[PDB]
């Protein structure tokens, strides 16, 4: 029964950051959320209607605050954050749904100011950074000729299955606009040749070249990340289907809907085993209904068969030609209760391929008629998963508790400690991660976690 | 520089890549070897092709740094094609030899280049006819 055990006192954010968060029932009925950004700066991000606050993951000081204005006079809504570095500054990239349709904005941390912005032809539902450089350089040769010539590329995806690939037009260094000033898009369906002449029109005329996937619309996208070990956009779809799009042809290499049906998909973590004799590497699929009923919440393990791996001039390895995609193994974490994925991480660790690699899944139930949540911690190794035979699932009788694969961590004593403050993101510390057959099993790791919270940050070990 | 793969025989093409090469490109393949990556000032590595052109007795040492497993993101890393001792001495930017006599400069000299360079030199010296007038003969030192 591995317990998680708090090693700080709550560490709360500021007041003016508590306060500025509050006026969420003015631009209500909004949702604070919150997530740890997923770059090397230590930050974490909460929003709240159109306030962003970027405070410090470890200390919960403010770091960085922004109230985005709607070009229409009316909030906007920060609906998705990213960390995104460029030159050498430090920054996020953030979606804003508006009355209208939304805004793609560059933020700058150095300055706390948006530096440039587009408007988008539809409402966001996710972003995701593909390349901050462009310029012919060995670093951009895995990318589309057409994608080479744009500089800095930013994935946008919508409501009704958009997939707009955007220049962040990093090269144009006169250009300081803030949301309000968005500059709009030319779109152009697919990927077109001849990109230098029409970059160079599109731009006097004081706008952001766009390329549109072609890809069916109609079905809102729900999920959006780009795998960089093997060059694919994942895009997940909120009626359970998984495209993977390889960003070298700009084709889709794999469409499938999960086995969880028709149920969105929420999240995605690559992962890549040891030693494996056909370079197959791993990506979870998270199904959840968390932001409707609230009933579902699957995890899906594909594995993804790759004919080749490359050694790019990057020094960087990537797998190519995409053989096979399957679904090798499903757990269930909930299908009266409430169950919502807080988080999923992946850990890998480098002596070629990781010789550690794990998943880290985070969730809370909440039982009617039960006040205090329940949250799991549960942390998949891969590679103990292949020492397991590569089960499809937990066996008759077997349990999280007592898996060889699976550490299943109970996160109470963070509950007890914080209630009522709701967590809102765990972030695992990778640095962290420590170590008679069954002793590697993963219920030996040790590592430490910091939970934020609505109210700040605090921090735990399990061992 | 093309560079495909090859599997099975199949030979599949990935891009080219050209060089980065001015003054006319005027410089001739003496040697290339492709291999595994280097510890460069960018972790973004997947191969590394080393290049060695030449143009006269002057050459020129490059690295290919290739970033992905497609060929298309790379960048070319130069060095320095002569040693510091050379270029200090052409450069003028030597302040630690002695300087002072016409024998300082030949110890200077002597102990610098090495006994089978300054006999060579030596040696193409008589064979064009230039001898040391005497001990302080500035004219030859400067030959």
């Amino acid at each position: 029964d591995l317990t998680a055990q708090v090693t700080s006192d709550l560490l709360h954010f500021p007041e003016v950051t508590i306060e500025a968060l509050g006026e969420d029932e003015i631009t209500l009925e909004s949702v604070l959320r919150g997530k740890f950004a997923a770059g090397k700066n230590g930050l974490a991000c909460l929003a709240c209607g159109p306030q962003l606050e970027v405070v410090n993951s470890l200390t919960g000081e403010r770091l960085s605050a922004y109230r985005f204005s709607g070009v229409n006079e009316q909030p906007p809504v920060v609906l998705a954050v990213k960390e995104f570095s460029w030159h050498k500054r430090t920054g996020l990239l953030i979606g804003l749904e508006e009355a209208d349709g939304s805004v793609l904005c560059l933020y700058d941390l150095g300055i706390s100011r948006v530096v440039k912005a587009v408007v988008l032809p539809g409402r966001v539902t996710a972003i995701e950074p593909i390349i901050n450089h462009g310029g012919a350089s060995a670093s951009t040769q895995h990318l589309h000729p057409s994608l080479r010539w744009l500089f800095g590329v930013a994935a946008v995806v919508t409501d009704v299955g958009q997939i707009l690939l955007i220049d962040l037009c990093l090269d144009d260094l006169s250009c300081s606009q803030n949301e309000v000033e968005a500059s709009d898009l030319e779109v152009i369906t697919g990927i077109p040749a001849e990109v230098p002449h029409i970059r160079e029109r599109v731009m006097r005329e004081g706008r952001h070249l766009c390329f549109q996937l072609v890809s069916p619309l109609g079905v809102a996208i729900s999920t959006l990340s780009y795998i960089n070990r093997t060059n694919q956009l994942a895009v997940g779809f909120s009626d359970g289907y998984l495209a993977l799009w390889n960003m070298k042809s700009m084709k889709r290499e794999y469409y499938t809907q999960l086995e969880g049906g028709r149920v969105p998909v929420h999240a995605v973590a690559f992962q890549e085993p040891e030693n494996d004799p056909r370079n197959c590497c791993y990506l979870w699929a998270v199904q959840s209904t968390q932001d409707s009923e609230g009933d579902v919440l699957s995890l899906h393990l594909l594995q993804l068969a790759f004919g080749d791996r490359k050694c790019l001039a990057s020094g960087q390895i990537l797998y190519e030609g995409l053989e096979y995609c399957e679904e090798r193994y499903t757990l269930d974490l909930a299908g009266t209760s409430n169950t919502k994925l807080l988080g999923c991480q992946s850990i890998e660790r480098f002596p070629l391929s990781p010789d550690t690699s794990v998943s880290v899944f985070t969730w809370q139930v909440n039982i009617y008629g039960q006040g205090k949540p329940s949250v799991y911690l549960g942390l998949f190794d891969i590679n103990r998963w292949y020492h397991a035979q590569m089960p499809d699932s937990l066996r008759s009788g077997e349990s999280l508790h007592n898996c060889s694969y699976f550490a299943l961590w109970s996160l109470d004593s963070v509950v007890s400690r914080t209630s009522p403050h709701h967590i809102l993101d765990i972030l695992v510390h990778e640095r962290s991660l420590n170590r008679p057959e069954q002793f590697f099993n993963p219920s030996t790791f040790n590592f430490d976690a910091t939970c934020l919270l609505d109210s700040g940050v605090i921090h735990v070990t399990c061992a | 520089f093309q560079m495909g793969t090859l599997l099975v025989l199949t030979y599949t093409f990935q891009n080219n890549i050209p060089t980065n090469l001015s003054a006319s490109a005027i410089w001739s393949i003496v040697d290339l070897v492709l291999t595994r990556p280097l510890e460069l000032n960018v972790e973004a590595s997947y191969l590394n092709l080393i290049v060695l052109w030449k143009s006269g007795t002057a050459s020129k040492l490059q690295i290919l740094n290739v970033n992905d497993e497609s060929f298309k993101n790379y960048e070319w890393i130069e060095s320095v094609n002569k040693s510091l001792v050379d270029l200090q001495s052409e450069h003028d930017l030597d302040i630690v030899t002695k300087t002072g006599d016409v024998e300082r400069g030949f110890c200077n000299l002597k102990s610098r280049y090495g006994t089978q360079i300054f006999e060579r030199a030596q040696q193409i010296l008589s064979e064009n006819k230039i001898i040391m007038a005497h001990n302080e003969d500035e004219e030859y030192l400067a030959n």
